[PDB]
């Protein structure tokens, strides 16, 4: 029984952007730029999580079908 | 890393004769002296099974080949270099325990692929 929100949200308007500063963002990429084992780690993160690739999927995608460059394509294809 | 562990080993790796001339507290030996002593004991021309006959005043001490772990350093050195260039331990002929086998091995393998 809201439409905007009604609770609040802990916003650090006293901090102007945010907290991050672009000293921080900036000293994120000198660990990821450095190299040696940390980097490594970090990589072999990333490479978990999102390396095997993906696939797309759309839920009943046969019924979209659809006449797109003058010839059919479900959503998946295109 | 490698080069000091290469010079460490020509220094250390390796026993050296030390053979220490005249009485302790007694008449000074001077180089000229040392010169025919170091021609009885010199290296170059002795053979495995020389005999040597002295008075009590001559003393053939030895330098141990003092003992450091010079493998840990390598296996050290080089699972810092194959981490650093993000290959497995195995491909620098360095190995370690229990990581060769089940879901250990499984992830490296893993992250490597
Ligand atoms: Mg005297």
């Amino acid at each position: 029984a809201s439409s905007t929100p009604q609770t609040n949200v802990d916003s650090m308007g006293g901090g102007n952007g945010q907290d991050l500063t672009f000293e921080d963002l900036r000293d994120i990429k000198d660990v990821r730029d450095s190299g040696g084992q940390v980097a490594q780690l970090m990589d072999y993160k990333a490479l978990l999580n999102f390396g095997e690739g993906c696939e797309i999927h759309v839920e009943g995608d046969d019924e979209t079908k659809q006449l797109v460059d003058g010839e059919p394509m479900t959503l998946s294809e295109w | 890393n490698e080069a000091a562990i290469n010079q460490a080993i020509e220094l250390h790796g390796f026993p050296q004769r030390h053979v220490k001339v005249g009485k302790e507290d007694g008449a000074p030996v001077r180089d000229n002296d040392l010169r025919r002593v170091r021609t009885i004991f010199d290296p170059r021309t002795t053979d495995a099974n020389t005999a040597y006959f002295t008075g009590q005043d001559v003393d053939v001490e030895t330098l141990e080949a003092h003992n450091f772990d010079y493998s840990a350093i390598h296996e050290m050195d080089m699972r810092n270099l194959t981490t650093a260039l993000g290959l497995p331990l195995e491909a620098g002929n360095v190995g370690a325990d229990g990581l060769g086998s089940g879901k250990p091995a499984e992830l490296r393998f893993a992250l490597l692929k």
